[PDB]
């Protein structure tokens, strides 16, 4: 085998568009809330401190 | 036939004409009996219900 | 493989690697070039569906089709359905020493 | 509208419409302050003595022929002409080497100024004079944060007294050593790490030692030239975005041809990029006539080399289509479709050349082809390994091995491993008759006899006769 | 292989550079030969049959 | 030989060690000489 290095983190569709949605449910942040920050439409914070 | 028009005019009388005739593809031609010979073979366009 | 005539007969996971690897070029090709954001915006979204089509396609948003105007075959639609690995190559097979 | 649908080119396109188009003046005045923004970068750039030696060491490669002139300079604002201009700025060159001992050096800045901002230089080395002044920043930066961690909070120094003492002189040792008498925490823990922070400073006035300036005339002309490269930087961006909507209206022409409509509107950007750079407003012509060519020859060029598997060369591309227009030229003229023969005598090459053109292999069928009155079978189906040897052919090979297991044990020990030397038998490389040769001591001639009478003997009946049943 | 080419060798039976791709009737079917049709590109010498 | 089958996620460190280089270009083979 092979291996491309990508020039960004991308997500895998099975942990995310399965209904289940083990990235959703793991975050427990709504799949809806989670394709808006995929789709570069929204920001979310990241320990942005209290 | 490819006109001109005149400007300044809805429905003026042209200023040349050109008549040609162009050739646009062929069509298969059926034989004596309703069947097509389109490579060689001989084939039948079965009528449709819709 | 080449069939016989001069022309070839191509699996679809090439095409989907070469969208992968096309659009990856494209985007260090812009991050190198220091690009307006929205450019290098679209061409990670852009990114993100080649890879989404590579592993499941049809998954998320519409299928991508081929030459054929036909959504062409991904990685996960060689495992699954009737016609995957699993049920027709391993829990049955055309076998040798055999006639009807 | 967010977030509604998927859709990755609608997404782009509610992205891109939120800006409006430029008039005829305000691509003139966006022109200007990118324009405003070079020339403040170049001014800090020709602030550098750096900058000065280098294009004399490359005007030096010149004079020996190691380089060319015009890998150096785009123009003037003549190769004699050149040269001569070339004496009179190392003549101005080194009246400032020699006026430059303080009072005199502030006056000589500003008459090398003048001589080296007089000459055009080429993009790929103008970065490297960039590049020599952000390695440069790099160092000294490098340098700063060592202080800033050795003495503040280490030692636990107020972060003002780094602003009272250090900032503003960043020379002198007022805070390192005339620091120590003041009654503080910090003065007397200095002494741990005063061995390191001097010679860190060392090292911060070595460079001093390397271009001539001072810390303070780094960074009092690096932030020059970060606000010149962040002025050009956001004019640049305001023209590239307000201009998006011609990148689609060239892109979506071509828009069948092997790319997505979305890899064809970022392989525009990246010529509407290249227009933007280029385009010069006192010429007078408006801006889409200039970036139309190249966006128009960066999705062509595009198409070329990413919509076949089989990639085709550009040159092997611009000979395939112009055989698509001449023979559908011939389409309408003749009725029916042309013969390589009077195409020879249309596109003016031989038909040879023609028969590769037309013999180059179309983009390859997909495995996944129906290929019956069914949905069942597939192309892929069909398609077998020609690479496997049969079996009957390899248990052939396992009975040839056996066959010359038993005749070269009926031959002599010496001509049973000659044999097995001279052919690759059951061992690794076969050897030549002279490589045997010092295996046995024996002559290179008398082996090749040697051999010779043991393939005589195998030939002989009673021998041969299982042999010939496997030709 | 080694012992192909000792072969070879011992019996002087040079190979042929060329490999036989005939066309042959397909097994277990026994006709008549009625008709040969051969088609040649113009650019290729005819041979005697056709 | 194996007595079982265990599944689990892939680090990138896994997928790196899986392969024997990277693929940089597009390309599959040349249009004349069809080598890879
Ligand atoms: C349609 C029929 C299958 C019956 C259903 C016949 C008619 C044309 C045949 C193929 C073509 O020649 C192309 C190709 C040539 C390569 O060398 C490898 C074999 C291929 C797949 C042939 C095998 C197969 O027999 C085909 C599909």
């Amino acid at each position: 085998m092979g291996h491309i290095e990508l020039a960004s983190p991308t997500a895998h569709i099975w942990f995310l568009k399965s209904l289940p949605s083990r990235i959703g449910l793991l975050l427990d942040m709504p799949l809806r809330d989670i394709e808006r920050v995929l789709y570069f439409e929204s920001y979310v914070v990241i320990e942005g401190g209290m | 036939r490819l006109v001109i028009y005149e400007r300044e005019a809805p429905e003026g009388t042209v200023k040349d004409i050109k008549e040609q005739e162009v050739y646009m593809g062929e069509i298969p031609l059926m034989t004596d009996n309703g069947t097509f010979v389109i490579n060689g073979t001989e084939r039948v366009i079965v009528s449709q219900l819709h | 493989v080449p069939l016989d005539g001069g022309r070839f007969a191509t699996s679809d996971l090439n095409d989907l690697y070469r969208r992968v690897i096309n659009r990856n070029n494209r985007l260090k090709r812009l991050l190198d070039l220091a690009a307006p954001d929205i450019i290098v915006r679209n061409e990670k979204r852009m990114l993100q569906e080649a890879v989404d089509a590579l592993l499941d396609n049809g998954r998320r948003g519409r299928a991508i089709t081929g030459s054929n105007k036909r959504p062409l075959k991904s990685l996960a639609d060689m495992i699954k359905g009737k016609q995957g690995r699993f049920r027709q190559n391993l829990l049955g097979k055309r076998v040798d020493y055999s006639g009807r | 509208e967010i977030g509604r649908t998927t859709d990755p080119v609608r997404m782009y396109m509610r992205e891109m419409g939120t800006v409006e188009l430029l008039t005829r003046e305000g691509e003139i005045d966006i022109a200007k302050r990118i324009e405003d923004g070079i020339n403040q970068v170049q001014c800090s750039v020709a602030e550098y003595p750096e900058a000065i030696t280098y294009l004399l060491e490359q005007y030096d490669r010149v004079e020996a022929e190691e380089a060319r002139l015009s890998d150096l300079i785009t123009g003037f604002v003549d190769p004699e002409l050149a040269r001569e201009k070339f004496a009179e700025l190392r003549a101005q060159y080194v009246v400032t080497r020699d006026t430059i001992k303080h009072a005199t050096a502030q006056e000589e800045i500003l008459k090398l100024s003048e001589v080296f901002k007089q000459f055009r230089l080429v993009p790929k080395q103008f970065d490297y004079l960039v590049n020599s002044m952000r390695v440069m920043m790099d160092r000294v930066r490098t340098q700063e944060r060592l202080i800033m961690k050795l003495c503040v909070e280490q030692c636990k120094m107020p972060k003002k007294n780094f602003i009272t003492l250090f900032t503003g002189n960043e020379t002198s040792d007022t805070w390192f050593n005339a620091a120590i008498a003041m009654n503080k925490p910090w003065s007397e823990k200095l002494h741990d790490v005063s061995e390191e922070v001097h010679r860190a400073l060392q090292k911060l006035q070595q460079i001093e030692e390397e271009t001539g300036l001072t810390i303070e005339q780094v960074k009092d002309i690096n932030r020059r030239m970060s606000i010149g490269e962040a002025k050009a930087r956001r004019a640049k961006k305001e023209m590239v975005e307000a201009n998006l909507r011609l990148v689609i209206s060239i892109a979506k022409k071509y828009t069948n041809r092997g790319l997505q409509f979305l890899d064809l509107i970022q392989e525009g950007n990246i010529g509407l990029m290249k227009a933007v750079d280029k385009f010069e407003y006192r010429r007078g012509y408006k801006f889409s006539t200039y970036a139309t060519w190249w966006i128009r020859q960066a999705i062509t060029r595009s198409i070329a080399d990413q919509a076949r598997t089989i990639r085709i060369p550009v040159h092997m591309i611009e000979t395939i289509n112009k055989l698509n227009r001449i023979s559908r030229q011939m389409l309408q003229e003749m009725g029916r479709e042309p013969t390589p023969e009077e195409l020879a005598e249309r596109m003016l090459m031989p038909e040879d050349k023609i028969r590769k053109v037309l013999k180059i292999a179309k983009e390859p069928i997909s495995m996944e082809t129906p290929i019956g009155d069914d949905e069942d079978s597939h192309l892929g189906d069909f398609i077998e390994d020609t690479t496997l040897e049969l079996p009957l052919d390899s248990a052939t090979t396992e009975s040839l091995r056996a066959a010359t297991h038993d005749v070269l044990a009926g031959l002599t020990a010496r001509e049973a491993k000659v044999l097995r030397m001279r052919f690759g038998i059951d061992m690794n490389t076969d050897y030549t008759l002279e490589e045997v040769g010092k295996q046995f001591d024996v002559t290179r001639e008398r082996i090749r006899q040697i051999e010779a009478k043991a393939l005589r003997k195998l030939r002989h009946p009673s021998r041969s006769e299982v042999l010939r049943s496997f030709l | 292989t080694p012992e192909e080419k000792l072969l070879r060798a011992i019996f002087g039976e040079k190979a042929s550079d060329v490999k036989d791709s005939s066309l042959r009737v397909p097994n277990g079917v026994s006709g008549t030969v009625i008709d040969v049709q051969v088609f040649t590109r113009d650019g290729v010498e005819k041979d005697k049959r056709a | 030989e194996f007595d079982a089958i265990k599944i689990a996620l892939a680090s990138p460190d896994m997928i790196r060690s899986w392969s024997f280089g990277e693929v940089k270009k597009p390309e599959t083979i040349n249009y004349r000489t069809f080598k890879p």
